[PDB]
């Protein structure tokens, strides 16, 4: 759900040739909770 | 390995009636040229009268989500529930979209389904969406799947209308479930396949299976 | 009447505003075809005479 | 009677102060399309006067 | 338990559990009652 | 004080966790757990047929 949710997001600025900060700062969050989630599956497999 | 619908397959919309308490399965076609509206073709008979596919048959270009699609048009992939499709006619090489001329008197917000020669506009494409709720947006859409198609441009469902005596296909906000049924996937070069035309060839090119020429006495039989 | 007459409003007030209408952003042009289908303006003209 | 309620709730919530609000208007029409029950017996398509 | 999707059929006859779809006015009810029939194809969604 | 002969008949020994046996009460859900069949509630019309 999450990488649709980005994938539509970067599609929505892709004609945009610059970034604003408010969707930098989305990304972040949505990056952050990724990278989160990723940590938490790699752990799950991992031992393994 | 359960199939999943791909881009550049060739599909058959099916739809299904209840006629004189007798199930009937329909596919949708276009003639194109000289008929751009689209039309019914039964095809349960099939073995007492055989069905005509070639312009039943369609081929599933792109398959997008709506943003890009939003782009694209501000300018093989397996189809997934929610996205947007766009489909071409084999034989016609035109594209299935949703007219703004209507034909039906009895539902007058309705819109007549036909071809369009270009794929430039919402028009010709469409949304799917999952028939029933077990299936859920974002999953892979799986062959004999039933499914609903709205269009972009309109927000109306590819609809069977019965009200008629006649049945009829049209764009309306009443929706009717479609199975998408494939033809072929891929094809390895040479290696005959169903559905294509092609020449007879008695011994080595010289003479080829063919029937009388027009006015002819035999009656071309 | 008063119930038509409100989903009219309603409707009305849902259409574009003319400026979208110019940029030409296809949103807002599905939306007033929609509406257009909805309402035929033959009524609309007939309940105000 | 409650359609009229409850169609002139949604005319307050899409047009503020002389302007649509294009972001509730739009899903407003999808919602009605969806259901066209609220656009009446009237405008209901088949068998619609 | 939980995993395997399993189809109903009644061995004499042959016929496939299903639900039988809405008979007119149900689905203006919207009742979340669909009565079970026995049938010749049924349904993907026949699966228990 | 009279003896009858009688045979133990087995029914099970021992199961393998999951893995469904016979002669168990048990639920049959149509899909993803949300609904399950059944039959009307007592006093009903259809006399619970």
């Amino acid at each position: 759900r999450l990488q649709e949710s980005i994938s539509d997001f970067y599609w929505y600025y892709s004609g945009k040739d610059v970034i604003e900060e408010q969707g930098k700062r989305n990304f972040s969050k949505a990056m952050s909770v990724a990278k989160q989630v990723f940590n938490s599956l790699t752990e799950y497999i991992q031992g393994p | 390995e359960v199939q999943f619908l791909r881009t550049d397959d060739e599909v058959v919309l099916q739809c299904s009636a209840t006629v004189l308490k007798e199930q009937l399965k329909l596919c949708l076609a276009a003639e194109g040229f000289g008929n751009r509206l689209c039309f019914l073709e039964p095809t349960s008979n099939a073995q007492n009268v055989p069905p005509d596919l070639a312009i039943c048959c369609f081929t599933l270009e792109q398959s997008l989500s709506v943003r890009a699609l939003q782009e694209m048009l501000a300018n093989h992939r397996t189809l997934l529930y929610g996205h947007a499709i766009l489909l071409r006619h084999a034989h016609s090489r035109m594209y299935l979209s949703c007219l703004t001329t209507s034909r039906s008197m009895t539902d007058k917000l309705a819109f007549d389904v036909g071809l369009q020669e270009d794929a430039t506009g919402e028009a010709c494409w469409w949304t799917m969406h999952p028939a029933s709720k077990q299936r859920s947006e974002g999953e892979k859409v799986r062959v004999g799947d039933d499914l609903i198609l709205v269009s972009v441009s309109s927000e109306r469902y590819l609809h069977l209308s019965t009200a008629s005596g006649e049945l009829q296909v049209d764009a309306s906000f009443m929706q009717t479930l479609w199975n998408m049924n494939p033809i072929c996937s891929c094809c390895e070069e040479g290696y005959v396949t169903g559905g294509h035309v092609l020449r007879l060839f008695h011994g080595h090119m010289d003479e080829c299976l063919t029937i009388s020429a027009a006015d002819s006495d035999d009656q071309r039989r | 009447m008063s119930f038509y007459a409100a989903l009219i409003d309603l409707l009305g007030r849902c259409a574009p505003e003319m400026h979208l209408i110019q940029a030409g952003k296809g949103e807002a042009l599905r939306i007033r075809a929609i509406l257009r289908s909805l309402v035929p303006l033959d009524d609309l003209v007939g309940i105000i005479s | 009677c409650g359609g009229e309620r409850y169609l002139d709730f949604l005319r307050f919530a899409v047009f503020v102060n002389g302007e649509s609000v294009e972001e509730n208007a739009n899903v407003v029409v999808r919602l009605l399309i969806r259901k066209p029950e609220c656009f009446g017996p009237a405008l209901r398509g088949e068998g619609g006067s | 338990y939980g995993e395997s999707l399993c189809f109903v059929q009644h061995v004499a006859s042959g016929l496939w559990l299903t639900y039988a779809a809405p008979d007119p006015k149900a689905l203006r009810l919207g009742v979340l009652k669909k009565k079970a029939i026995l049938h010749q194809e049924g349904h993907m969604d026949d699966a228990l």
